[PDB]
């Protein structure tokens, strides 16, 4: 989308300037939308650089976060066909 | 109440040749005119204000005899006849020196030309135009309705005027017909010969259907049709008998078949002798279960 | 061909006076037109009303090719009084009842008007939508405003995986639309299925009426139809006989066929001053200017409807009347 | 209790100990009852656990309704110490404590109705302080509680609608 596109070059400008940016995004329209832009941050510098830290607040968003970088992997897995060096941990609770 | 009348007349090279030929000149094509133009009086002074449309369907193709088409033409002058003479109506005189304006271009346009396209049916072109101008002609009048009924006159002539061509464009124009509520006063004229298509529209239309052979009385037969088309058939009229026709016939072998079958979804006609090896119809895939059973008993 | 499922809401939802008078008193009555509008195109087709009255499915006209049967049943809905819920699981497991006597030959569907919001159904509903698409029945429902999300998997998996059958109806005028489609078919691309059928007598219009004859009541008769194979002189009708499972149709299935295979041909409207001829009509006589907006630049071009199968003129008026009944443009058929 | 018997029928009503259990087997016989053809009625607390945020169809509740405006509890210790406390740091007395907090606790509800451009929703908000805040994509109409009644009939089927125009 056009408007995915908005904020994903904010955010692919503030990643290589900016230290912290307060940006504001709709309900519903925003999750995988900062997802693609920071593994597209790090593969336009290096991928062994920056990793990506996620800090969410409930355990939810902490699990909707796994299905989405399956989604990610997908579709650097089948629009390259090349299965690169994979990363993602659930962090989760103890029990 | 008016009354409008739609004449079809099929003017053709070879009714005239066949009235000319079988049983020596019986009449010529103007004869018979002449007895319709006081058939088209009687009418016309039967009822007020009533409308009268003449449409010709040529070898070449259909034209409007009358209907203002000769002076839609000329908006956008006679032939010297005695019935001007005669006077009675300048109306009808007027629709009589249109008719032979026309009858004179028929004639300068028929040549070899004429004579080769006589090959196929101008009365289904005759038939979809004749009720879309009906159809138009009533919604040009809201006020006082007139009763629409249509008098087909087919000249049964020679060389192919019933084919398998044009008996699916009548069937969808006796279906617009009998939807449009106008009966088709059906009229054969020429040859002896009864076409199961003119029997079945007669009897779906709630028309009535005369066989005239070779020629006969010519006012005699104008004058008995004349009572029950222009009226509201408060009798049981009196059509022709024997047009109970199963109105149904084999395209794929050319003879009526009683038992039919159907096509791959598609309702085509169909024999029960073929073996509907992929339907013999269309493109299609045919069942061999239902090809199985049907060879069995 | 066509064995319709006419489903109907007949409960406390129906008693509101959204429509007028009310909301049963239009369903009904556009019912009964909607009868008159598919006997007429297939006139060898079946119908069948199921109501879903005080939670449960009642039939009220068995599936049949009359269609003084479909009228009558609907009479006596309009006397009582719309009570309960609507079980669309009762009415579905009576819609399949009835449509395992009817063949793969002939297309099974299903037609539901749900006024209501809220349906009562026994056990799991989604076991009955599954169960539509194993034996294909093509099910339409027909939801008042709101939407349920029950009736976009009804409309989407019973219709080879494609939600474009579920509508909203917003006016009466609008429901009488519903009706029209309705009563067309639906030539889809389907699933490329053999198909086969035969078996097809003729009907002898036979009118003796002195001591009368009847082979499927045993009555007084002013002439019915003899079939071509037990040789019964049974009720006049284009359905199939009742004594040798044959039919007796004769043009009524030419004439379904002819509307089946007419494509309907629009003529292209051209103007005046663009395909240079008068304003002529193939069909009357349309000399007046179809444009007429402005003062010269609009009366001068008007718009003159150019059929391209004969090049023939038309108008507007003639284009629609061509398309709808009778052959698409007369000069078709003269060369 | 007659949307308690002939619409939502069965309640589904978050107490003030809400359990894990009872939070799990509320959210799920939510969309088994939409699921149905039948819907259920979520009570929840603004103030309470489960901020949710899973939508995206048609079982979730197509109408949010909220009762007024989200308030905070107030003469608590812990209230005035935070009140002095920010009171000397950014002079936001009385005033961000009763709506910037009053906001996120209302957003929360907001988060839920926005499930993307393909899904609609109607949030529907009470009283008339709201209008001294902000909100999310701010295009908010006033009319009144029987007034809307009609508009939202009108809005549960335009959107049936025009979902087959603009695409
Ligand atoms: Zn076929
Ligand atoms: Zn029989
Ligand atoms: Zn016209
Ligand atoms: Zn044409």
């Amino acid at each position: 989308y056009p408007e995915q596109y908005n904020y994903m070059c904010d955010i692919k400008k503030t990643l290589d300037v900016g230290g912290n940016s307060i940006l504001e995004m709709p309900s519903g329209t925003g999750k995988t939308v900062s997802l693609l832009s920071l593994t597209i941050a790090y593969q336009m510098h290096y991928p062994e650089h920056r990793k990506i830290i996620y800090c969410s607040r409930t355990m939810s968003e902490i699990e909707k976060a796994l299905v989405e970088l399956e989604n990610l992997m997908d579709y650097r897995t089948k629009e390259l066909g090349y299965q690169e060096d994979f990363r993602g941990l659930g962090l989760t609770s103890r029990k | 109440s008016p009354s409008l009348l739609t004449v079809i007349i099929e003017i053709a090279p070879k009714l005239w040749t066949t009235f000319d030929e079988e049983g020596n000149e019986k009449g010529s094509i103007i004869k018979v005119l002449e007895a319709l133009i006081v058939f088209l009086n009687a009418h016309l002074a039967f009822n007020s204000a009533n409308k009268v449309a003449v449409i010709a369907a040529y070898s070449q193709g259909i034209k409007y005899l009358y209907p203002x088409x000769x002076x839609x033409x000329x908006x956008x002058x006679x032939x010297x006849x005695x019935x001007x003479x005669x006077x009675x109506y300048r109306r009808f005189r007027n629709v009589d020196e249109t008719l032979v304006e026309e009858i004179y271009k028929l004639f300068e346009l028929e040549k070899k030309q004429i004579e080769q396209n006589s090959q196929r049916s101008t009365l289904a072109g005759a038939m979809s135009a004749g009720l879309t101008y009906v159809n138009r002609i009533s919604k040009e009048s809201v006020t006082t309705s007139l009763k629409s009924r249509l008098l087909v006159l087919t000249c049964g002539s020679g060389s192919s005027k019933d084919e398998i061509f044009q008996y699916i464009p009548i069937m969808n124009c006796i279906f617009s017909a009998t939807k449009m509520k106008c009966p088709i006063d059906v009229v054969k004229i020429g040859g002896s010969k009864e076409s199961t298509f003119l029997q079945q529209t007669t009897d779906a239309t709630n028309g009535v259907y005369l066989h005239v052979e070779s020629t006969e009385g010519l006012i005699q037969y104008l004058a008995t049709a004349m009572f029950i088309d222009p009226s509201l058939r408060p009798i049981i009229v009196k059509p022709n008998h024997g047009s109970v026709d199963f109105r149904t016939s084999c395209y794929l072998t050319g003879r009526v078949v009683a038992v039919g079958f159907i096509c791959s979804v598609c309702l085509c006609v169909l024999s029960i002798i073929p073996p509907g090896n992929k339907c013999p119809a269309c493109d299609s895939q045919f069942d061999e279960h239902v090809i199985a059973k049907l060879k069995r008993k | 061909i066509r064995s319709l499922i006419l489903t109907l809401d007949c409960s406390e939802a129906m008693l509101e006076k959204d429509l007028r008078p009310n909301r049963h008193a239009m369903i009904i009555q556009y019912a009964i037109d909607f009868v008159h509008e598919f006997f007429d195109q297939n006139p060898i087709s079946q119908m069948g009303i199921i109501i879903m009255r005080n939670g449960l499915a009642q039939l009220v006209s068995q599936v049949s090719g009359n269609p003084q049967d479909h009228i009558d049943a609907l009479k006596s809905i309009r006397k009582q009084e719309p009570k309960g819920n609507p079980s669309l699981q009762n009415a579905l497991e009576m819609a399949r009842g009835l449509l395992l006597p009817v063949p793969a030959h002939c297309t099974r569907e299903v037609l539901i008007v749900f006024g209501s919001l809220s349906t009562t159904d026994p056990g799991d509903i989604h076991q009955t939508i599954d169960s539509l698409v194993s034996e294909k029945i093509r099910v339409k429902v027909l939801g008042l405003s709101a939407q349920v999300a029950i009736c976009k998997e009804l409309c989407k998996a019973t219709n080879y995986g494609d939600e474009s059958f579920y509508k909203i109806l917003l006016d009466e005028t609008h429901l009488k639309e519903l009706f029209n489609e309705a009563v067309t078919p639906x030539x889809x691309x389907x699933x490329x299925x053999x198909x086969x059928x035969x078996x097809x007598x003729x009907p002898t219009r036979i009118f003796e009426d002195t001591p009368t004859f009847c082979s499927c009541h045993s009555k007084l008769v002013y002439g019915g139809y003899f079939c071509p194979n037990c040789h019964s002189k049974v009720c006049s009708l284009p359905t199939v006989c009742p004594c040798c499972d044959l039919m007796l149709i004769l043009x009524x299935x030419x004439x379904x066929x002819x509307x089946x295979x007419x494509x309907x041909k629009t003529f292209a409207e051209v103007p005046t001053t663009e395909k240079f001829r008068s304003e002529d009509c193939f069909s009357c006589q349309s000399r007046f200017p179809x444009x007429x907006x402005x003062x010269x630049x609009x009366x001068x071009x008007x718009s003159r409807y150019r059929c391209e199968d004969c090049k023939q003129e038309f108008c507007v008026d003639c284009d629609v009347f061509i398309h709808e009944i009778l052959h698409n443009c007369p000069g078709c058929e003269s060369k | 209790m007659g949307i308690l018997d002939e619409v939502w029928k069965h309640k589904l009503i978050l107490v003030e100990t809400p359990d894990a259990q009872e939070t799990s087997l509320a959210l799920e016989t939510y969309r088994k009852a939409c699921s149905n053809g039948r819907g259920a009625i979520l009570l929840s607390v603004a103030r309470g656990k489960v901020s949710e945020g899973i939508d995206f169809d048609h079982q979730y509740g197509r109408t949010v309704l909220m009762i007024g405006i989200p308030f905070q509890y107030t003469e608590s210790r812990i209230l005035k110490a935070r009140l002095e406390f920010m009171r000397e740091n950014y002079r936001i007395r009385e005033n961000d404590f009763l709506s910037f907090d009053a906001m996120r606790h209302a957003a929360q509800c907001l988060g839920r109705v926005l499930r993307g451009k393909d899904d609609y929703g109607v949030m529907v908000l009470a009283d008339r302080r709201f209008s001294r805040k902000r909100s999310q994509l701010p295009k908010w109409i006033a009319q009144g509680l029987s007034d809307a009644d009609l508009n939202l009939s009108t809005d549960m089927a335009i959107s049936n609608t025009k979902q087959f125009l603009r695409t």
